[PDB]
């Protein structure tokens, strides 16, 4: 089976919510030799049933769609998102057609204007994602075909849902061609913040 | 109504520490906030398909490792047709499209494994040997 | 093993020997049975050892007679021409790749073992004939 | 082009009548984007030969049944 000796698995920790592991003794058919960073050993049982998340080979980890990780579960898509994140500053992630979006605090270059013209023209693919392929994506179906395209952005309102959504209008305002929609909406924020916004026990504003 | 009449595109955002810190990651709050934004159980739809895809070509590259030179033949996508259909058994796991094949969960890895034993193995046969010859080669320079 | 050939064995254990007492380390072990013309992985050479540890390993001594019935066990193509051209089939292959694996995959080798059994088999392009290199180190 | 900016799901030590309302606003977006994840795979099923009739269908509708349908 594919549980051997030098096999990586994620293990529950209640400070982390999931702890990388190593198997040392190969498993049979009711207890794994689990090998930890945190000592070298340890003795960890399974239960009545259960075998724990098995670890994605580093070709795939790492990779900008979660859906190229082979095995799909709750750890590796946290870990692949940790280290994008923390390791390489690629914020923005790709989940089957989703964006996946994480809010760094920190003010990044990235938005800056030549990378407008870089992603446009380039198929959702071809790129790293960026809310511009987002964008692109929508403006040219829009051009394409009849239809008219919606952008539908969700999380708890500190995410930063109005970051995305002012610089896809910055993306659209500058491939268009302009005039003063981006600036009026912009202008437009506090007012609906003062008279929409509350202040909630997880969450001002 | 309004949704309805137009082609959708998604974004998630998710909020990766409590505190506004530039770049702390805290695993608690971004697997609630992932499960608040259902990435995680879109991501548990998608794992019961075929989530995973590759193009002939790229998977005939990555696994000239696995394949013998009989095998290799004038039709690229069939010699993978046949290497696949002989490396996976249950052909439920997997499916032929026109240009790409199609895997369940697991089956990349699966073949990401062997790949890795295999090329182990054959990695310590060869250096055991140099080591051999080359140490030999000291015993013989020791006889001299 | 005849007795003209434990006799020269023992002679070549005694060059071995940096001691002058008539024996080798533990890990003195894989060192002559590959001298000796036999091919074991580590992992053999361990196991017939009967995992040692480090300290018995680098300082216990054994005489020849203890070690002999090991290197009888470890004593007791095609395949390996297959093992090449994983890493290439056209009769090349790669300096800087084959380099990559063997010092950091399987049971890892030396840079310096690596350059001394490569030293004038690489061409410009840096490529190996891997059949004349593996005829060269099983000769 | 429409740009919709809208809370997620949000769940409490104390849940009550607004986070029940935003949680059945939430049903209704997961169900329409998971109905056009579903087309969107069925075409490119199509597209490849494989059958189509393989991929499966996941179905919230027993809760916004459960929610907002006569005696809800």
């Amino acid at each position: 089976e594919l549980y051997t000796k030098y096999a990586r698995v994620w293990i529950p920790d209640p400070e982390e919510v999931w702890k990388s592991a190593e198997l040392l003794k190969d498993y049979k058919p009711k207890v794994l030799q689990l090998r930890l960073e945190e000592g070298k050993d340890l003795e960890y049982c399974l239960d009545p049933k259960e075998l724990p998340p098995l670890r994605n080979p580093d070709i795939l980890v790492g990779e900008n769609d979660l859906t190229a990780l082979s095995y799909l579960h709750e750890p590796a898509v946290l870990h692949n998102l940790k280290v994008r994140f923390i390791d390489s500053k690629l914020i923005y992630t790709y989940c089957g057609i989703v964006l996946v979006a994480i809010n760094p605090y920190e003010q990044l270059p990235i938005y800056g204007e030549d990378i407008i013209n870089a992603y446009s023209g380039q198929n959702m693919g071809d790129m790293d994602p960026h809310i511009f392929a987002v964008a692109e994506e929508a403006y040219k179906q829009m051009a394409r075909d009849e239809r008219n395209q919606s952008i539908i952005v969700s999380g708890e309102s500190g995410a930063g849902k109005t970051v995305s959504a002012k610089y896809a209008m910055r993306y659209f305002a500058t491939v268009s061609g302009s005039a003063n929609v981006e600036e009026k909406v912009l202008a437009s924020n506090p007012i609906m913040e003062s008279i929409g916004n509350a202040k909630t026990t997880r969450n001002d504003n | 109504e309004t949704l309805n009449a137009t082609t959708p595109h998604y974004v998630r955002c998710i909020k990766p520490n409590d505190f506004k810190f530039p770049f702390t990651f805290d695993e608690k709050r971004a697997v609630q906030q992932l499960r608040a934004c259902g990435v995680l159980e879109t991501i548990r739809i998608s794992a019961a398909g075929f989530p995973s895809r590759w193009t002939y070509q790229e998977f005939f590259s990555r696994y000239r490792v696995l394949m013998k030179q009989k095998d290799v033949l004038s039709d690229r996508k069939q010699t993978c047709k046949n290497v696949l259909e002989k490396l996976i058994l249950d052909k439920d796991k997997y499916q032929f499209g026109k240009t790409k094949i199609f895997f369940r969960a697991g089956q990349v890895a699966y073949l990401e494994k062997i790949r890795a034993d295999k090329l182990r193995a054959a990695c310590i046969r060869i250096q055991k040997t140099i080591r051999g010859w080359l140490m030999r080669k000291k015993y013989m320079r020791m006889r001299r | 093993f005849n007795k003209d050939q434990l006799e020269e064995f023992k002679e070549a254990f005694e060059l071995f020997d940096r001691v002058g007492d008539g024996k080798i380390l533990y890990s003195q072990c894989g060192d002559v049975m590959r001298a000796l013309g036999q091919n074991p992985t580590n992992a053999e050479v361990l196991k017939v050892l009967g995992n040692p540890k480090s300290d018995e390993l680098k300082s216990r001594r054994v005489d020849f007679e203890t070690f002999l019935p090991m290197l009888q066990a470890v004593a007791k193509y095609e395949d390996y021409l297959e093992g090449f051209r994983v890493f290439d089939g056209n009769g090349k292959v790669m300096g800087a790749e084959l380099r990559h694996v063997l010092t950091t995959l399987g049971e890892k080798m030396t840079e310096e073992e690596v350059e001394t059994v490569l030293a004038g088999h690489e061409d410009s392009n840096g490529c190996i004939n891997y059949e004349a290199f593996l005829k060269h180190i099983l000769s | 082009i429409g740009v919709l900016d809208i809370y997620g799901f949000e769940t409490f030590e104390i849940n009550s009548f607004e986070q029940f309302c935003i949680n059945y606003a939430n049903e209704k977006l997961q169900q329409q984007f998971n109905m056009h994840v579903f087309k969107l795979e069925q075409e490119e099923y199509m597209k490849e030969q494989i059958p189509w009739t393989l991929i499966d269908f996941y179905d919230n509708q027993p809760c916004i049944n459960l929610i907002e349908a006569k005696m809800g």
